[PDB]
């Protein structure tokens, strides 16, 4: 999962 | 009754009125995005608009988006710090009327 | 005529309005910001979604902080008289109150001020929608079992 | 389809979910109060609740409050700095369902 | 039974819930904060309004920052199992993200955290409403003529 | 009007  | 702050001869509205900010996440929080399916928020927003734009008032559509993101998504990460996390979108409305995309 | 209630925005103008999509996927190496994989999927989904709602969709990819500001300024300078509303979708990295251009930050307030009721008269009294996909900080929600 | 961030075996909701913040004013702005009639926001909120709580969903009630405050109130002050000012309430919703005070 | 949709909160529990009103009118001289004239009118209006909505109204006047925190903590510690929702109204001076006790500030986050889904289990899944009458800064809206 |  990508988001920092 | 009568007052100094009401029933103005010249009507004005706040310059900040009629704005709606649909935030993907709560104040101060991370916003999650799937590197393959897109962000949880946009995925959900489009889905709810496609299904309810010709049926519900905008705030009610966004409320469905809040529920979809909050219940159906949870992060997965090899890094414990970013694993099993949740997200709740944040609707910020300064609108003064109901909003329907149809008429 | 009969009883008139103004509880809903007038959305039957000739045009629904513009839907500006700012899609920032690639950032300048100098910033070290990571590419936002999957954002193109969001941009495409939004384009189709708002297209079906009859909005005039305009997509912009990888804009610098300067280009974001110029774009918003130019758009706010257009004549929205025949448009019912305005929509702007921001897809990028961010922090509380900030959205990132490819080379630096842009205060959301800077972007939204262009559309203030007193600065964009052709949108006064009309709904101005800003959809923001970006972090608003670094807090993590561990959730709770139901 | 299938993904790592959806269809969780154990369902959870965000800890920030189901909160609604009804702010009297927009972020960063003053909030006005009449020393005799009370604050513009509370005056308006109570009026709209009294008139619509048994008829409308909460977000729609708060939208009426936004309109009432935005259109019917304007400050009066001997100090030019605080004179002729406006206010727009700010609805911040992290709710996941519609809210009706009646059933 | 027939088709079941869960689009609205269950509001038919035995009790609608609590409505905590924090009414701060007089501040300690040491702070120099001015008395909030007219706030009693707001407090009374709210009490009657929520009384008619069947909420258990509890009013608290002139609470210090310590008392505000203790009150919220104690209230969050109650068993809300038979209550449909929770309402808290804050009437005081303030700044962005802050509400003032009679002797100092209280972060709104501090107050609301007590009710988080994982910290107040008897309110998990139920609407938690915070109504805030206070400044969120010192900006002035000059408005625009319509 | 009261409000600083």
């Amino acid at each position: 999962i990508e988001t920092a | 009754a009568s007052g100094v702050d009401d029933d103005m001869a010249c009507h004005k509205i706040p310059v900040e009125a009629d704005f709606l900010y649909a935030y993907s996440t709560a104040p101060g929080y991370y916003s999650w995005r799937n590197s393959k399916d897109g962000s949880w928020f946009i995925q959900s927003l489009c889905a709810m608009l496609k299904q309810y734009a010709d049926k519900l008032e905008f705030m009610h559509i966004l409320t469905r988006v809040n529920r979809k993101v909050a219940t159906e998504f949870e992060s997965f990460s090899f890094d414990a710090t970013f694993h099993a996390k949740k997200q709740i979108p944040c609707i910020v409305s300064m609108l003064t009327k109901e909003l329907y995309f149809y008429h | 005529s009969g009883i008139s209630l103004d509880n809903s925005y007038k959305m039957d103008y000739p045009e629904m309005g513009l839907c500006i999509i700012i899609n920032n996927k690639n950032f300048h190496k100098s910033t070290g910001m990571t590419s936002r994989s999957g954002t193109d999927v969001d941009a495409a989904n939004l384009r189709e979604t708002f297209r079906n709602l009859k909005y005039e969709v305009r997509n912009k990819n990888d804009l610098t902080r300067e280009e974001i500001v110029e774009l918003m300024r130019d758009v706010s300078k257009e004549d929205h008289s025949k448009r019912s509303s305005f929509v702007c979708v921001l897809l990028s990295h961010g922090e509380e109150g900030i959205i990132f251009g490819t080379n630096g930050p842009v205060d959301l307030k800077k972007i939204t001020n262009f559309f203030r009721g007193d600065r964009c008269r052709s949108l006064t009294g009309k709904p101005k929608l800003f959809i923001i996909q970006a972090c608003r900080g670094t807090e993590l929600d561990c959730g709770i079992e139901t």
